[PDB]
C-alpha cells in the first residue's frame, strides 16, 4: 500500500511531499486558516484508491498524508502529527513559517521514511532556568452574583533552558495548592517516571535544546472545585456590569486582583478581549465605545467597529498587584434599532503567565540529582521561556 | 518645467491606471493642461479624463481648458483636437456637456479624419448623459455620416449604436442612412460594426431587421475577413431574425460557415462548431448537412471541438452512425484519453505518438452520450447488443478512475436500461458485473454501480446459474458498503432466495442452505447500520431465511410449499 | 479540485524546493535545484547520478531524493535500480548512509528476493559485528523485509542482539524479532520469546518504543509470550515520556486483539485483579487465567496506564489511549470508565482548538461503544460556546450519548442553551437533536425533560429543513425506548407536521415513519396521519416517496393481523373481532391504494416494488 | 467594444494593456493571467492563438486546453516571434473586429518596430499604445490600412522627440 506525505503552508502553498512506498499515482486549503482544516480528496478509480488524507497544521505549516485504501484516516493522520512534531524539535522551533519548512523538506522526508517501512508505520509516535509560562483561559458562568468558574483552561508550558553537558536529573516538585494536580504533560526530554515520580512530581534529563518540561493542562472546572478556587483574582476577574447607564453608557467594574496570582510570576501579556456580544446585536447596533479603563500598566485600545475590546496588560505587572481594570463602555448607535441593552456577554481574558504554574503546578522545589553540588557545574539559567495558549477565558454574563 | 511636467503625468496616470484616487490627481493634471505644449495636453487630458468623473472643479477646469484648446484648431490639430475632445467626452457634466457639444460640432467640421473620428465617439459620450445636447447635435452627425472617410464612417455609426442602445427610436431615425454607409463600406472591421448595429436596432425594430437583412448576407458575400462571416451569422441567429422563415438567410450563413470550419484556425473552428450546434439545436435539417464536419472534428485533437463534437453527436444519431460514433469514442478513448486523467499534462501534437487527449469533464460527458445514445429511438439497433454492454462495462472501468461520480452513476442507470431489454446479454452483464464488484476497485468509489448491479440480479438471478457467487458476493462485500447500496443489496439477496428455493433444481444444492445462514448472519450484522430503516429490512430478512433454511432441511422438493407457509407468515408478522 | 489542489502543491514544493535544491547543491553537484524539477516532472536518472557523484553531501542528498521519490508517489519510478546501488553504499562504514540506505531497503524488499537476500546477508553479516548501532539499523531493515526465509538469519542475530547488552541493539533487535516472526514462525518461536523478554527491560525511547512497536507485530500471533514481556512495557509508559506514550498504546491495542489469552477459567483473584489475568503457562507461574487481557501486568498495566497517559494531562496520550481503549474493549474493559474520565478531563482541559475536536470525537466514538462511561464527564462537554460547526455538533453527539440520570438534566439545560444561543448553523442543530434523541433512550427519569425541550426548539425556533430532519429521528428514537412519554411525543409531532407542509424531503420521511412506528402502541389513530401524508407523496423527492411507502406500508400491517382477520373481509373471523380489528381494509387501503399508485409512478423502482408487494400482500388479507 | 488589450513578452511580462472600459482591474488581471498561463501550456505550434473560454473552463485544468473565459469574454491570443498579444473582448464586439485589429496590430507593431525586442517595446511603449489608440478609438479603427498605421506612428515619433527628456 503506499502512503504519502505532503507539508503545506497555511496559505496552501506545497512545501514537502512525500511518497512511500508501493504504486503510487479548495476550501479545506483555505478554511486552514483554521488551524486544523485539509481533509481527504478521494484520487480514486475503483481501484480505490483512497486516499486520504490528512493534513496537520502547526505555526502555519500543514502536512497533507494519503494512504491508499484501508489503515484508516487516524493511521495517516498520526503519521503526519509525528512528523510535524518532529519538525518542530529540529528546527529550533519557534516558527515553522513556510520558508522554514521549505527550508528543511529534506530532513522532512527522511524524518518520515523512518516512519513507514517498519513496516509498519512505526509509529508514529551549565545553566538551568525553569521559566513557568501559563496561559489561563476561563469560561466562567455567571450566576447568583458568583462568578462559577465553569471551565478553564490553563494552559501550563514549563519550559527549562539549559546548558549542561552530561546528563545530571531534575526534580521538580509541583505544589499543589491542595487542587490535586493531575496532569503535567511532559516534553519529549522529559520523564514521569512511575507514580516514584508521583502524580505531582517530575522528572527531566538533558536534551541540549529549549525545553517545555512539562506542559499542564489544568481543566480550572474541576479544579477550582476540587481546590473550591472562586477565582479571586485571577481568572475569576468579577466582572459587573453596573447598569446606571444611560442611552450610551454604562460603567463596567472589572478587577483582576492578582491576589492569587502574588508567585504567579509576571505575566507576560494579558489580552482582555471583552467580546459585546455582537451575535444577537447586529455590531451596529453594538456601536460602542469604551471610554475610560484603568490599568495600571498596559494598554487600553478599542475596536468597537469590530465589537471588540482589547487590552493589553504588559508583563511588568506581575504581584499582588491588583490591575482595576474600570471604565465605561459608551455603546455608540448609529441605529435606534438598538434597544440598550447589550446582553453583556463573554469577556475573554487570556492571561499569559510567565512563571508560574496553569494547574497551581508551582514548582515548590528544583532540586538536581546527580552527586551534585552547587557550582559542581550546574548553573541554574535564566530565560527558559513556557508559553501557553489556550482559547480564551470567557465570562458569561 | 515641462520635461519634468511629463515625467510626473507619466507618474500620475500609473497612479490613476491601478485602482487609487482619481480625484488627488485632477488638480495636478489641469496645471498640467494649461501647458501651451500638445503633447502634454494630451498627457494631462487622459489623466483628466481617467479621473473627473464626479469631481465638479476638477471637470470644470478641464473643460475651460479643453475648450480653449478646440475653438482654436490647434493646427497639429487633430492632436490636440482629437485628445481633448475624448478627454471631453469621457467628461460628463450637463454643464460640461452643453459646452463640448457645442465645441464637437465645431471639430466635426475640422477636415482630417482623425478629428473627425474622435468628435464622432464624443458626442457618443457626451450623448450618453444629456439629451437636449443630442438633439441639436443629431443634425451634424448625420451631416458626418456622409464624410469620405471610411474610418468616420464607421465611428458614425458606433454613435449612433449607442446612443441606440438609450434611445432608440431618435435613431430608429437614421437607420436609413447607417443603411446607405453599410453598403458603401470596403473594409471588415466597419461592416462587422454595421452589422452589429443593425442587429442591436433589431432589438428594437424588426422593420429594420427587413431592410438590413438583405444588407448583411450582401455583405457577407463581398467580405473575406473571417468575422464578417460569423458575424451574420451571430445577427441572423439572433436577431431571431429567424422565425424559421428566415432559414434561407440562415442556410448561407451556414454554408458560409462550413466551409470555415476547413480553415486551420480554431478559433475559426471552434465557433462555427458552436454556431452549428445552435443552428441545429434549431434546425435539424442542417445538421444533417453538416454531420461530416463533424465527425471531422472528433478526429481533431481540440479539447474543446471533441466537446463539441460529442454534443453534435448526440442530435444526429442515425443508426449507421451510431454505431459508428460509439466505436469510434470507445476506441478514441482507449486511445484518446487518459492524458488528463492522469493530471492535466498539456497537448502536443508531435510526439508522433501522441499525449492522448481527453480532461476528466470530457470523459464524464462522453459517458453520458454513450448511454443516450444507446437510448434514443432506442439502439432496439446496437446491432449488436453485445459491444454497448462491453463499452458501459469499460467506460465503468476507466471512471473508476475519474471519480466523479456522476459518470459513475450515469453508466448504471443505462446498463440496467439494456439489461432490461436483449434478454440475451443478460447473462453475459451480469456475470461481468458480479466479477466488477467482487474487484474492490468497484468497490471503493461505487456504489451506485453496485446498486445497480444488484438489481440487475435480483431480477435476472433467474437467468444465472451462480446464484452462489452473487449471493456469496454481496454477502461479504455487503459490510464495505454504503446504505444506500446495502439496502438494495439486501433487498435484492432475500429476492434470490426466494427465487432460489423455489427454482434451486439445480440440486437443492447445499449451497442454497449454507448461504442462506450466512445471509442471516450479516443480515443481524446490517440490522446495526446507522440508519434504521436499513437495518430493520436485515433483521426482516434474516428471519426468512432462517425459514427456509429449516425447511431444507428436511427437503428438498418439500421446500417451496414449506416456504410458502412460514416466510410469508414471518414477514408478515415481524412487519405485522 | 483535489487533483488540481495536489498539483498546484506540487508546483509550489518545485518553486522553493527547486530554490533550497540549487542552493544545497553548491556542494552535491549539485542535487539542489533537482527536486523543483522532479516535483515538476524530475526523474531516476537525476538520482542515479547523484548517488554516483562521489562527494558525501552528494552521495546523501542523492539517497535523501531517492527516498522522497520513490516516497512521492513519483511512480514512475523503478525501484530495483535504485535498490542496488543503495545496497552498495550500506556496505559504507557511515551511519547517515547506513541510516538512509535501511530507510530504502525496506523501501523494496518490500517486493524483490534477491535484493531482499543481498540486503539482508549485508545485514545479517552487520549484525554478527559488535557495532551497536549498525547491528540495530540493520536488523531493523531485515525486519521491515518480509520474508520466510530470511528468518533462520535473522534470528541467530536477533539472539545474538539481544543478547548484547546495547540499548540501541536491544530497540532493533525487538523491532526484527517482530518483523521476524510477522513470517516464520515456527522454528522460531522459542527464542525469539525468551529473548523480547531480556530486551523490553532496556531504558531508552528510542529503544523501548522499538520493543514495543515489535511485541506489536510478532504477538498477532504468539501471544502468549508477549505477556511477561508486554508488562515492562506498560509499566515503562505509565513512568514516560509523552511521546513514547503515545507508541505504546498503539500497541497494546493490537496485542489485546490477539492475547485474549484464553477464557478458561478466568481468575479473577490474581492481582490488583480486573479479571484476572494469567501468567504464562509456559511460564507457569500458577497459571493465572486467560482473561489476562483484561487483567494481568501487562494488559491490566495497559488499561490502567492509557488512563494515567490521560488522566497525565497530555492531549495526545489521551487521543491515543481513547483509540486503543477502543479497540481492546471486550466491551467491559470500556466500559471503563476510567478510560472514558480520562478521555474527557482531556477534552475539557483541552484548550487548544485542534484538541477540542480531537477529543470530541474521541468521546463519541467511546460513547459510540459505551455510553454509561462518558457519563461523569458530560457537564464538562458541555460546549465550548466559542467553537466550529463541527465541534458543537460532536459535543451534541457526546451529550447524547452520556446522558445517565445524574447528568442529564445538566445536560439537557446545556443542549437547550446551546441551541439558543449560539448561532448555529443547521448541520448543528441537526446533529444537536440526534444526541437528545439518543439520550433518552438511557434515561427516563430525564426523558420528558428532554422532548419537551426539543419540541419547544423545533416548534420555536426557527428551524431550518435538514435540522428537522434530525430532530424527526430523535423523537423518534425516544418513542422508541420510553412509551409513555411516547403518546405525548406523537400528539406533538402530528401538530407539527401538520402544519409543514414544506417539509424537507428527509423530515417527512422521519415524521412519516415515526407515526408508522408508533401505531402499535395505539394504531387506532393512524389512520389519520397517514391521510396527512399521502396527499403529499405526489409532490416529493424519489427518497421521500419511499419512506412514505413504506410506513404506509407498515402502518398497513401492523394492523392487518389487526385488519386482516378484519378485512378478510367479511370473512367472518371478521365480523368477530378482537380488538383491533380496527376497520380496515377500507381505512388502510384508502391509503395503500394511494400510495400504490403513487409508486407506480416514481421512477424509484425499489418505491414500485414495494408498493406493489404491500398491496399483493395487503390486498390478500 | 475592446474592452482591453495586453500585449506581453516571452518572459510572460505584459508590457501594455489597454482598458477601454472600466471593469474592475482585479478581474482584468485575473483574466490576463489566466491567459499568460494558458499560453505557456500550449505549445509553440499553437501557440494558442487564442483563448475562448466556455467560463466554465475557465480555468478548469483538466483537459490541459482548458481554455479560458469568463464566461461573456473571449480571449485571443497572438504569437508573434517573442511578443504576445491577448485580446479581450466583450460578446457585443465580433471577434472578428477583434482580430482584425490585433492582426493589424501586430503587422504594425512588426512593421514598425521590426525588431522588437522587450527593451524597444518598453521604451516605446508610448508609441505602441498610440497605435492601439488611434487603432481603437470613437470605437473605431479609423485607418485600419497598414500603411498609416506605420506612419502615424511615426507622427508620434515626431512629438516625443521634440520633448525628450521628459520622455526618453
Amino acid at each position: 500500500m503506499y502512503l504519502s506525505f505532503y507539508i503545506t503552508d497555511t496559505k496552501n502553498k506545497l512545501i514537502f511531499q512525500y511518497l512511500l512506498g508501493a504504486t503510487a499515482p479548495p476550501q479545506l486549503l483555505e478554511d486552514s486558516s483554521s488551524d486544523d482544516y485539509l481533509d481527504h480528496s478521494m484520487v480514486g478509480r475503483d481501484l480505490e484508491v483512497y486516499k486520504y488524507f490528512s493534513v496537520i497544521n502547526k505555526l502555519n505549516y500543514w502536512c497533507l498524508a494519503s494512504t491508499s485504501k484501508s489503515k484508516g484516516p487516524l493511521d495517516c493522520f498520526t503519521f503526519l502529527e509525528t512528523i510535524d512534531r518532529i519538525l518542530l524539535e529540529y528546527f529550533d522551533k519557534d516558527k515553522l513559517s513556510i520558508k522554514k519548512i521549505v527550508n528543511n523538506y529534506d530532513r522532512i522526508s527522511l524524518i518520515f521514511n523512518c516512519c513507514v517501512e517498519a513496516g509498519e508505520p512505526n509509529v508514529s509516535d551549565n545553566e538551568l532556568y525553569v521559566d513557568l509560562l501559563e496561559t489561563f483561559h476561563v469560561v466562567f458562568e455567571k450566576k447568583k452574583s458568583h462568578l462559577r468558574l465553569l471551565t478553564g483552561s490553563i494552559h501550563g508550558i514549563v519550559d527549562v533552558r539549559s546548558y549542561l553537558n552530561d546528563n545530571p536529573l531534575v526534580a521538580v516538585k509541583l505544589n499543589t495548592m491542595g487542587n490535586d494536580i493531575g496532569i503535567p504533560s511532559l516534553h519529549d526530554c522529559v520523564e514521569i517516571n512511575d507514580g516514584v515520580f508521583s502524580p505531582s512530581n517530575i522528572t527531566f534529563i538533558p536534551p541540549d535544546g529549549k525545553f517545555r518540561l512539562l506542559e499542564y493542562s489544568v481543566d480550572l472546572s474541576s479544579q477550582v472545585k476540587q481546590s473550591g478556587v472562586r477565582m479571586n483574582s485571577i481568572g475569576l476577574m468579577s466582572l459587573h456590569f453596573q447598569n446606571g447607564l444611560g442611552k450610551d453608557s454604562d460603567e463596567f467594574e472589572l478587577s483582576l486582583n492578582i491576589e492569587n496570582f502574588k508567585k504567579v510570576s509576571q505575566v507576560d501579556d494579558l489580552k482582555i478581549d471583552l467580546q459585546f456580544n455582537v451575535e444577537n446585536a447586529d455590531p451596529n447596533e453594538i456601536a460602542y465605545k469604551i471610554k475610560i479603563l484603568r490599568n495600571t500598566h498596559g494598554r487600553f485600545e478599542n475596536s468597537i467597529i469590530m465589537g471588540q475590546g482589547q487590552w493589553i496588560f504588559d508583563k511588568s505587572t506581575a504581584t499582588g498587584t491588583v490591575p482595576v481594570l474600570r471604565g465605561c463602555i459608551e455603546y455608540e448607535n448609529t441605529g435606534p434599532n438598538f434597544t440598550k441593552k447589550v446582553d453583556l456577554q463573554t469577556v475573554s481574558l487570556e492571561y499569559s503567565y510567565i512563571g508560574q504554574s496553569a494547574s497551581g503546578i508551582y514548582v515548590e522545589a528544583i532540586d538536581i540529582v546527580s552527586g551534585l553540588t552547587i557550582g559542581k557545574n550546574t548553573k541554574l539559567y535564566k530565560g527558559a521561556k513556557y508559553k501557553t495558549q489556550t482559547g480564551n477565558f470567557q465570562v458569561r454574563l | 518645467d515641462l520635461n519634468s511636467k511629463t515625467n510626473a503625468v507619466l507618474k500620475l496616470t500609473y497612479l490613476e491606471m491601478y485602482g487609487f484616487d482619481m480625484a488627488w490627481c485632477n488638480f495636478h493634471i489641469l496645471e498640467v493642461m494649461s501647458s501651451n505644449k500638445l503633447q502634454q495636453k494630451r498627457v494631462g487630458y487622459l489623466a483628466a479624463s481617467q479621473s473627473f468623473y464626479k469631481d465638479s472643479d476638477i471637470l470644470m477646469l478641464a473643460t475651460n481648458l479643453l475648450k480653449k484648446d478646440l475653438k482654436y484648431d490647434g493646427n497639429n490639430d487633430v492632436v490636440k483636437v482629437g485628445i481633448a475632445l475624448s478627454g471631453l467626452s469621457t467628461i460628463i457634466t450637463p454643464s460640461l456637456a452643453r459646452d463640448i457639444a457645442d465645441d464637437l460640432f465645431t471639430m466635426l467640421n475640422s477636415t482630417r479624419p482623425y478629428i473627425r473620428k474622435k468628435a464622432i465617439t464624443a458626442l457618443f459620450k457626451v450623448f450618453l448623459q444629456y439629451p437636449e445636447a443630442l438633439r441639436d447635435n443629431f443634425d451634424k452627425f448625420v451631416s458626418k455620416l456622409d464624410d469620405d472617410d471610411i474610418s468616420v464612417v464607421s465611428a458614425a455609426v458606433s454613435v449612433i449604436c449607442e446612443l441606440s442602445k438609450k434611445n432608440p427610436q431618435p435613431f430608429i431615425q437614421l437607420s436609413p442612412l447607417l443603411y446607405e454607409i453599410l453598403v458603401t463600406i470596403d473594409n471588415n472591421w466597419i461592416i462587422i460594426r454595421l452589422l452589429k448595429l443593425f442587429t442591436n436596432l433589431s432589438q428594437v425594430e424588426p422593420k429594420l431587421r427587413a431592410k438590413l437583412l438583405p444588407k448583411i448576407l450582401e455583405l457577407m458575400e463581398s467580405t473575406v475577413a473571417t468575422s464578417v462571416i460569423y458575424e451574420s451569422v451571430n445577427c441572423i441567429v439572433k436577431g431571431n431574425m429567424l422565425e424559421e422563415d428566415d432559414f434561407e438567410t440562415a442556410m448561407a450563413c451556414l454554408e458560409r460557415l462550413h466551409t470555415f470550419c476547413d480553415s486551420q484556425d480554431p478559433n475559426l473552428r471552434y465557433i462555427s462548431c458552436i454556431l452549428f450546434y445552435k443552428i441545429g439545436k434549431i434546425n435539424t435539417d442542417f445538421i444533417s448537412r453538416f454531420d461530416q464536419l463533424i465527425i471531422r472534428l472528433l478526429s481533431d485533437v481540440d479539447v474543446s471541438i471533441r466537446s463539441k463534437a460529442i454534443e453534435l453527436v448526440e442530435g444526429i444519431v442515425d443508426e449507421d452512425n451510431l454505431k459508428a460514433i460509439v466505436q469510434t469514442l470507445m476506441k478514441q478513448f482507449v486511445d484518446e484519453d487518459v492524458v488528463i486523467l492522469q493530471t492535466g499534462s498539456i497537448v502536443y501534437e508531435k510526439s508522433k505518438r501522441i499525449p492522448i487527449i481527453i480532461p476528466e469533464n470530457y470523459k464524464i460527458k462522453m459517458v453520458n452520450v454513450i448511454i443516450s445514445i444507446c437510448s434514443a429511438d432506442n439502439y432496439s439497433s446496437v446491432n449488436d447488443f453485445e459491444w454497448y454492454n462491453a463499452v458501459i462495462m469499460d467506460l465503468a472501468m476507466l471512471c473508476q478512475d475519474i471519480s466523479d461520480k456522476s459518470l459513475g452513476s450515469k453508466i448504471g442507470e443505462q446498463f440496467r436500461n439494456l439489461m432490461i431489454k436483449v434478454p440475451s446479454m443478460r447473462e453475459v452483464t451480469i456475470a461481468n458485473i458480479i466479477k466488477l464488484i467482487s474487484n474492490d476497485n468497484i468497490n471503493k468509489q461505487l456504489p451506485t454501480v453496485l446498486r445497480e448491479c444488484i438489481w440487475c440480479l435480483g431480477e435476472f438471478s433467474t437467468l444465472v446459474e451462480n446464484g452462489n457467487d452473487l449471493i456469496k458476493i454481496m454477502t461479504e462485500n455487503i459490510s464495505y458498503y454504503s446504505h444506500s447500496v446495502q439496502e438494495v443489496l439486501i433487498l435484492a439477496l432475500v429476492k434470490v432466495f426466494s427465487n432460489w428455493c423455489n427454482n434451486f433444481q439445480e440440486d437443492k444444492r447445499f449451497e442454497i442452505k449454507m448461504v442462506l445462514k450466512e445471509l442471516i448472519e450479516f443480515f443481524e450484522n446490517l440490522s446495526y447500520s446507522s440508519t434504521f430503516e436499513v437495518q430493520e429490512r436485515s433483521v426482516e430478512v434474516l428471519e426468512f431465511l432462517r425459514l427456509s433454511l429449516e425447511a431444507l432441511e428436511e427437503d428438498t422438493e418439500g421446500l417451496p410449499m414449506l416456504l410458502s407457509e412460514v416466510l410469508p407468515s414471518f414477514f408478515n408478522a415481524y412487519e405485522l | 479540485m483535489v487533483d488540481s489542489i495536489h498539483r498546484i502543491a506540487s508546483a509550489l514544493d518545485t518553486a522553493k524546493v527547486i530554490t533550497r535544491e540549487a542552493a544545497a547543491v553548491a556542494t552535491s553537484k549539485l542535487g539542489e535545484s533537482s527536486y523543483t524539477y522532479y516535483s515538476q516532472n524530475i526523474n531516476p536518472q537525476q538520482l542515479v547520478t547523484l548517488l554516483n557523484s562521489r562527494n558525501s553531501r552528494e552521495v546523501r542528498d542523492a539517497m535523501k531524493r531517492i527516498i522522497s521519490i520513490m516516497a512521492s508517489d513519483d511512480d514512475s519510478i523503478d525501484v530495483q535500480l535504485y535498490f542496488a546501488d543503495v545496497v552498495k553504499n550500506i556496505t559504507t562504514n557511515d551511519t547517515k548512509v547506513k541510516r538512509l540506505i535501511h530507510l530504502y531497503l525496506l523501501r523494496f524488499a518490500e517486493n524483490d528476493p534477491n535484493l531482499t537476500l543481498l540486503s539482508i546477508n549485508s545485514l545479517q553479516k552487520s549484525l554478527s559485528d559488535s557495532n551497536s548501532e549498525l547491528r540495530c539499523f540493520a536488523l531493523s531493515a531485515l525486519s521491515d523485509m518480509k520474508m520466510s526465509s530470511l528468518a533462520p538469519i535473522i534470528l541467530h542475530t536477533v539472539k545474538k542482539l539481544v543478547t548484547d547488552p546495547s540499548a540501541m541493539v536491544r530497540g532493533e533487535v525487538a523491532l526484527a524479532i517482530i518483523k521476524l516472526y510477522r513470517a516464520g514462525k515456527n522454528d522460531y518461536h522459542e527464542e525469539l520469546l525468551d529473548i523480547l523478554k531480556e530486551l523490553m527491560a532496556d531504558t531508552d525511547p528510542k529503544v523501548i518504543s522499538c520493543a514495543v512497536l515489535a511485541y506489536k507485530e510478532c504477538y498477532a500471533d504468539h501471544l502468549e509470550l508477549l505477556h511477561g514481556h508486554f508488562r515492562r512495557y506498560c509499566r515503562i509508559i505509565k513512568q514516560l515520556d509523552s511521546w513514547s506514550q503515545s507508541y505504546l498504546i498503539e500497541l497494546l491495542i493490537k496485542y489485546c486483539k490477539q492475547y485474549l489469552p484464553k477464557p478458561t477459567v478466568v481468575d479473577k483473584s490474581s492481582e490488583g485483579s480486573p479479571r484476572s489475568c494469567p501468567l504464562p503457562d509456559k511460564y507457569n507461574e500458577i497459571e493465572y487465567p486467560s482473561y489476562e487481557v483484561v487483567n494481568d501486568p501487562d494488559l491490566d498495566l495497559f488499561l490502567q496506564s492509557l488512563n494515567c497517559l490521560i488522566y497525565s494531562s497530555n492531549p495526545t496520550v489521551i487521543l491515543s489511549c481513547c483509540n486503543a481503549l477502543y479497540q481492546l474493549a471486550s466491551p467491559l474493559q470500556m466500559k471503563n470508565t476510567k478510560f472514558i474520565e480520562a478521555l474527557v478531563r482531556t477534552v475539557t482541559m483541552t484548550e487548544n482548538q485542534g484538541n477540542k475536536e480531537m477529543l470530541l470525537q474521541a468521546i463519541h466514538f467511546l460513547s459510540i461503544l459505551d455510553q454509561t462511561l462518558f457519563l461523569p464527564y458530560t457537564k464538562k462537554f458541555y460546549v465550548f460556546p466559542k467553537d466550529p460547526i463541527v465541534a458543537s455538533i460532536w459535543k451534541i453527539q457526546i451529550l447524547s450519548t452520556l446522558i445517565n440520570e445524574s447528568n442529564v438534566k445538566e445536560i439537557f439545560k446545556e443542549l437547550k442553551y446551546y441551541v439558543a444561543s449560539a448561532h448555529f448553523p443547521e448541520n448543528v442543530v441537526i446533529m444537536a437533536v440526534k444526541s437528545l434523541s439518543r439520550c433518552g433512550q438511557l434515561s427516563t427519569s430525564w426523558e420528558s425533560h428532554v422532548m419537551k425541550w426539543l419540541i419547544d426548539h423545533m416548534e420555536s425556533h426557527n428551524l431550518s429543513a435538514s435540522v428537522l430532519d434530525a430532530y424527526v429521528n430523535v423523537i423518534r428514537m425516544l418513542v422508541q425506548k420510553n412509551p409513555t412519554k411516547h403518546l405525548r411525543i406523537i400528539f406533538k409531532l402530528a401538530d407539527l407536521l401538520t402544519v409543514q407542509t414544506s417539509l424537507a424531503d428527509n423530515a417527512r420521511a422521519g415524521i412519516v415513519w415515526l407515526f408508522g412506528e408508533i401505531a402499535s402502541i395505539e394504531f387506532k389513530i393512524c389512520p389519520d396521519v397517514l391521510r396527512r401524508l399521502i396527499q403529499n407523496f405526489s409532490n416529493e423527492g424519489p427518497e421521500t416517496r419511499c419512506q412514505i411507502l413504506v410506513l404506509s406500508a407498515k402502518l398497513l400491517s401492523y394492523d392487518i393481523d389487526n385488519f386482516k382477520q378484519a378485512q378478510v373481509t367479511g370473512s367472518e373471523e371478521n365480523n368477530q373481532n378482537p380488538p383491533y380489528y380496527d376497520f380496515s381494509g377500507s381505512r388502510i387501503s384508502q391509503m395503500y391504494n394511494a400510495v400504490l399508485y403513487l409508486a407506480k409512478y416514481d421512477d424509484e423502482f425499489d418505491i414500485r416494488d414495494r408498493a406493489r408487494m404491500i398491496s399483493s400482500l395487503f390486498d390478500s388479507g | 467594444m475592446i474592452h482591453a488589450v495586453l500585449i506581453f513578452n516571452k518572459k510572460c511580462q505584459p508590457r501594455l494593456v489597454k482598458f477601454y472600459t472600466p471593469v474592475d482591474l482585479p478581474k482584468q488581471k485575473l483574466l490576463l493571467e489566466q491567459v499568460y498561463e494558458l499560453i505557456s501550456q500550449r505549445n509553440s505550434d499553437f501557440q494558442s492563438s487564442f483563448l475562448v473560454t466556455p467560463p466554465s473552463l475557465l480555468l478548469s485544468n483538466e483537459n490541459n486546453n482548458d481554455e479560458v473565459n469568463n464566461e461573456d469574454i473571449q480571449i485571443i491570443y497572438k504569437n508573434y516571434a517573442t511578443l504576445y498579444f491577448t485580446f479581450i473582448v466583450d460578446d457585443q464586439e465580433s471577434e472578428l473586429a477583434i482580430l482584425d485589429l490585433i492582426q493589424t496590430f501586430v503587422e504594425s507593431l512588426d512593421r514598425c518596430f521590426t525588431e522588437v525586442n522587450e527593451l524597444d517595446l518598453i521604451f516605446n511603449w508610448q508609441t505602441l499604445e498610440s497605435v492601439l489608440e488611434e487603432i481603437v478609438q470613437g470605437g473605431m479603427v479609423i485607418e485600419t490600412n497598414v500603411n498609416r498605421i506605420v506612419a502615424s506612428v511615426d507622427e508620434l515619433n515626431k512629438a516625443a522627440e521634440s520633448t525628450d527628456s521628459k520622455i526618453g
